[PDB]
C-alpha cells in the first residue's frame, strides 16, 4: 500500500495566491497520474482537475477553467494547485489521490489510456482564513 | 459527371436470424477459454 | 454539471438487517461505446476516505465481502448483504460521464 | 449508411496512394463473411464483463486464416545407419 500526504501553509490570508502542494510518495510522477478533489462543508463535492504523467490534456472544471491550475515537476516529484481570488467558501478540505485502474486495446485510440477510479484518499488540509 | 436519377446512399444488409444465430454459436465457444459464467459484451471501437 | 440525488437521506439500520441504497441521475451514464463510471465511497469521521465499488459492480479490493451493487443505472443501486460495526460513516455517490468527474450529496448512517 | 471515397491508401505506404476511378451503371455485390477478427480489453481486474472489441488493420493476419495448415519442409536424401555388410577388395 502506499499512503500520500498533502502539504500547504496552515494559516492563509484573502486576497492571496494559495499554492497547495501533494507530497508524491514512493510512487514517481512517471506511474498512475494523480487528481485533485475538493470539500465542502454544508455543500456536496466539489471537482478541481486532473493530470497526467505528461500533462497534456489535463482536462479541469469548466466553472473554474479561467481561476485554478495544475503544475507538474518531475524533479521536484510533486503537484501543485495555484489559486487565487479566495470566496467565502474556501475554508474546508483539500484531498489529493490517484487513479488505480487502466483500460486500453490496440482499437481505443491507438492505445490511448483511460483512467477512472480514485484510490485511497490523503489525510486532507486544515485551513482557517481570517483577518 | 452529372447524376442520372435520384441521388440516395449506398448501405448494405444482413439477415438478422443468421447474424445472431451465429454470434450464438460462437460465444458459447469461447467461454470455454475463459470460463462458463463469463458475460461476453460487444464493442464498435471508434475513430481510427 | 449534473446533479445527482441519493435516496434514502438518512438511514437506520439494526445490526444484521440488510439495508439498500439508490442513486439517481438525469443524463444517462453509459459512456461512448463504453462501460459506466460510478463508484461508491465511504466517508468514516476522523479516518480517510477509501474507493469500494468500481464500474458498476467491481469490487476492486478490501473489506467488499459485504457490499454489492448492479444494474444498467438511471437509478442506480447498492445492496448490502449484511451490516458490520465498521459501517458507520457517510455514503457518496459518483459520477464521471464525460466532462466533470462531479460526486453526489451523500447519506448518513444510525446504528441500533 | 456509410460513406465512399475515390482515392485510398491500401498497404499504407505513406510515400504512395491511388485514385479509384468512377464506374459505369450500379454495382450490386453479393459474398460471404467466413471469419471475424477481435481484440481483447485491458488488463483491469478480475471481471466476469468481458467485452470483445473488433481490430483489423493488419494485413498479415488477413492470410493467416488460409495457410494456417501448411508448412514448408527441407527433404535430406542422406541418410546413415548401421547394417552387416562387407566391401570386398
Ligand atoms: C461506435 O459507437 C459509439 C456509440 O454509439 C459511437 O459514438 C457516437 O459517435 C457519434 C459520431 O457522430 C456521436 O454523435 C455526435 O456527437 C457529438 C457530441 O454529442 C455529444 O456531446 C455533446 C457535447 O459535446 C452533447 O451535447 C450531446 O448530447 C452528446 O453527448 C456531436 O459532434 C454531433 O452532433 C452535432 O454535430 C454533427 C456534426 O459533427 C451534426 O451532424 C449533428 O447534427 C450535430 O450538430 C453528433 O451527435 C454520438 O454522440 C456518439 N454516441 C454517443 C452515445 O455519444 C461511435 O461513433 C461509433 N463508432 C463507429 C466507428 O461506428
Ligand atoms: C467474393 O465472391 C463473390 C461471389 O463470387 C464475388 O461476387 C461476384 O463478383 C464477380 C466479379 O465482379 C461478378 O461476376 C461478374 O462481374 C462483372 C461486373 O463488373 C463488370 O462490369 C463492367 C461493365 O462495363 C465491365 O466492364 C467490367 O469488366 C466487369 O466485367 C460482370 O462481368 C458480370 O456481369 C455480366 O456478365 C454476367 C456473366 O458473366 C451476366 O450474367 C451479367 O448479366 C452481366 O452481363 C458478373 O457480374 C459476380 O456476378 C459476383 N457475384 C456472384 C458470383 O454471385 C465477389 O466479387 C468476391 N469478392 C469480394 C470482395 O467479395
Ligand atoms: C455542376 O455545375 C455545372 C456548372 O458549374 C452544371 O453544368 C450546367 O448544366 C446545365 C444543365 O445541363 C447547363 O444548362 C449549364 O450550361 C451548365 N453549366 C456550365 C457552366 O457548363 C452541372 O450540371 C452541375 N452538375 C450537377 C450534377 O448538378
Ligand atoms: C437493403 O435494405 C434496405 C432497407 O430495407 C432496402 O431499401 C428498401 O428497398 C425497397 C425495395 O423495394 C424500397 O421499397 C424501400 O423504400 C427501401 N427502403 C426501406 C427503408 O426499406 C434495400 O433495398 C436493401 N437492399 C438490398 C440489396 O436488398
Ligand atoms: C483478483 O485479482 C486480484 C489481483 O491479482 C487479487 O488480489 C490479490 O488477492 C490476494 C488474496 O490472497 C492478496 O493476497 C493479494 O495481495 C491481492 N493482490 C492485489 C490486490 O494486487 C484477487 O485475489 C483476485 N481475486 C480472486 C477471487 O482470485
Ligand atoms: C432530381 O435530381 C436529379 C439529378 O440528376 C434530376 O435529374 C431530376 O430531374 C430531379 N427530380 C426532380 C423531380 O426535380
Ligand atoms: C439472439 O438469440 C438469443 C437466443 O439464442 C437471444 O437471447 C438474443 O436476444 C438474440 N439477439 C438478438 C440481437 O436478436
Ligand atoms: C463449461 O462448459 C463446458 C462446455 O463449453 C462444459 O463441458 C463444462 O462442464 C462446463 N463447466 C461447468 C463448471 O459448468
Ligand atoms: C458462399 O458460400 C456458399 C456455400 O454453399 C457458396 O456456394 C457460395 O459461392 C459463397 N458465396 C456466395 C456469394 O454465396
Amino acid at each position: 500500500q502506499v499512503q500520500l500526504q498533502e502539504s500547504g501553509p496552515g494559516l492563509l490570508k484573502p486576497s492571496e495566491t494559495l499554492s497547495l502542494t501533494c507530497a508524491v510518495s514512493g510512487v514517481s510522477i512517471t506511474s498512475y497520474p494523480w487528481s485533485w478533489i475538493r470539500q465542502s462543508p454544508g455543500k456536496g463535492l466539489e471537482w478541481i482537475g486532473r493530470i497526467f504523467t505528461v500533462g497534456g490534456h489535463t482536462d479541469l472544471n469548466p466553472s473554474l477553467k479561467s481561476r485554478v491550475t495544475i503544475a507538474r515537476d518531475s524533479s521536484r516529484n510533486q503537484v501543485s494547485l495555484i489559486l487565487r481570488s479566495v470566496t467565502a467558501a474556501d475554508t474546508a478540505l483539500y484531498y489529493c489521490a490517484r487513479v488505480p485502474f487502466y483500460w486500453n486495446n490496440k482499437s481505443w485510440y491507438g492505445g490511448a489510456y483511460q483512467w477512472y477510479a480514485l484510490d485511497s484518499w490523503g489525510q486532507g488540509v486544515a485551513v482557517t482564513v481570517s483577518s | 459527371g452529372d447524376i442520372i436519377g435520384d441521388i440516395r446512399q449506398a448501405h448494405c444488409n444482413v439477415s438478422k436470424a443468421t447474424w445472431n444465430e451465429t454470434l450464438g454459436k460462437v460465444v458459447k465457444q469461447l467461454r470455454k477459454h475463459f470460463g462458463n459464467n463469463t458475460i461476453i459484451r460487444f464493442a464498435n471501437s471508434s475513430g481510427g | 454539471d449534473i446533479v445527482m440525488t441519493q435516496i434514502p437521506v438518512s438511514l437506520s439500520v439494526t445490526p444484521g438487517e440488510p439495508a439498500s441504497i439508490s442513486c439517481s441521475s438525469s443524463q444517462s451514464l453509459q459512456h461512448i461505446s463504453g462501460y459506466t463510471y460510478l463508484d461508491w465511497y465511504l466517508q468514516k469521521p476522523g479516518q480517510s476516505p477509501q474507493l469500494l465499488i468500481s464500474r458498476v459492480s467491481g469490487r476492486a479490493s478490501g473489506v467488499p465481502d459485504r457490499f454489492s451493487g448492479s444494474g444498467s443505472g438511471t437509478d442506480f443501486m447498492l445492496k448490502i448483504s449484511r451490516v458490520e460495526a465498521e459501517d458507520v460513516g457517510i455514503y457518496y455517490c459518483m459520477q464521471g460521464t464525460q466532462l466533470p468527474f462531479s460526486f453526489g450529496q451523500g447519506t448518513k448512517v444510525e446504528i441500533k | 449508411p456509410c460513406r465512399i471515397k475515390q482515392i485510398i491508401n491500401m498497404w499504407q505506404r505513406i510515400g504512395q496512394c491511388m485514385y479509384a476511378p468512377p464506374i459505369q451503371g450500379v454495382i450490386r455485390c453479393v459474398s460471404n463473411i467466413t471469419g471475424l477478427i477481435l481484440t481483447r480489453d485491458g488488463g483491469s481486474t478480475n471481471s466476469t464483463t468481458e467485452t470483445f472489441r473488433p481490430g483489423g488493420g493488419d494485413m498479415r493476419d488477413n492470410w493467416r486464416s488460409e495457410l494456417y495448415k501448411y508448412k514448408v519442409v527441407k527433404i535430406e536424401p542422406l541418410g546413415v545407419a548401421p547394417t552387416r555388410c562387407k566391401r570386398r577388395v
